[PDB]
């Protein structure tokens, strides 16, 4: 049961039974809402310069330098490298099982600073969606918690239906970061590395974890400076919680 | 009141 399967519905779905590969949930490509709501400026670069091995709308690109992606309408057209959560420019990864946190992910080869790992996919809810499923997800007893902030008013819910990244645990000293991009005029979630990763590190992130419920779950990353506790010290509301 | 549960916040 290979990465591979997570694509194979039929074969994913046997390997959950057999404890093989995490339990089913929807693969979706992008972002989806329950309910619905320029170009840059770099200089094309030549047939030469691409060979050469020039990078279009790299460092200097001004999307880039405001975490906006590139449409197909850029002067670099094909060769734009800032299209990264369009064209699914992922990350090599890993979805293993930890000891105690439950499934993770990992580097499935060595990974530079500041790299697109995933895009944190999921369903978009409003603040009423949002409690509906706190309640659902209470009822229900669930362990592991998929609520992503986006904006204010939108919370990316990857617990049934989202990608890989949503295998990604919490660290107190994390080798990514989260960073919000513009894609067609929405607001997307990606992970990026903060550091050189190796190949086979567990790829983390510090979760900034709101936590409403009345119990903290302890933090098992292992860290120096470790919190003890998903969430911290404090408490919070669910309203305050969910960006209100 | 939920036993668990909370948001993750999209920080740098
Ligand atoms: N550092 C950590 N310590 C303990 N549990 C952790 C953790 N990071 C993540 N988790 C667990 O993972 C959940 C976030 S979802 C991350 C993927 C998850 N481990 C899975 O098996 O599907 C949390 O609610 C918590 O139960
Ligand atoms: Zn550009
Ligand atoms: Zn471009
Ligand atoms: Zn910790």
């Amino acid at each position: 049961c290979v990465m591979d399967d997570f694509r194979d519905p039929q074969r994913w779905k046997e390997c959950a039974k057999q404890g093989k590969m995490p339990c089913y949930f929807d693969l979706i490509e992008e972002n989806v809402y329950l309910t619905e709501r320029m170009q840059c400026e770099c200089t094309p670069l030549s047939k030469d310069e691409r060979a050469q091995g020039e990078i279009a709308c790299g460092e200097d690109c001004l999307n880039r330098l405001l975490m906006i992606e590139c449409s197909s309408r850029c002067p670099n057209g094909d060769y734009c490298s800032n299209r990264r959560f369009q064209r699914k420019q992922h990350a090599d990864v890993e979805v293993i099982l930890t000891e105690k946190k439950g499934w993770g992910l990992r580097a499935a080869k060595d990974l530079p600073s500041n790299t697109f790992v995933l895009e944190y996919c999921g369903e978009v809810l409003d603040h009423k969606e949002f409690k509906a499923r706190v309640k659902e997800y209470a009822r229900n007893k669930n362990i592991h918690y998929y609520f992503m902030a986006l904006k204010n008013d939108e919370i990316i819910d990857a617990t049934q239906k989202g990608n890989c990244s949503r295998f990604m645990n919490h660290s107190c000293e994390p080798n990514c970061e989260t960073q919000k991009w513009t894609v067609n005029g929405q607001l997307r979630v990606g992970f990026f590395t903060t550091k050189l990763v190796p190949s086979g590190s567990e790829l983390t992130f510090d979760y900034q974890f709101q936590r409403y419920g009345k119990e903290a779950q302890k933090c098992f990353c292992g860290s120096a400076n470790c919190r003890g506790y998903l969430g911290g010290e404090n408490r919070v509301s669910i309203r305050a919680a969910g960006g209100k | 009141a939920p036993r668990f549960g909370g948001v993750m916040r999209p920080n740098r």
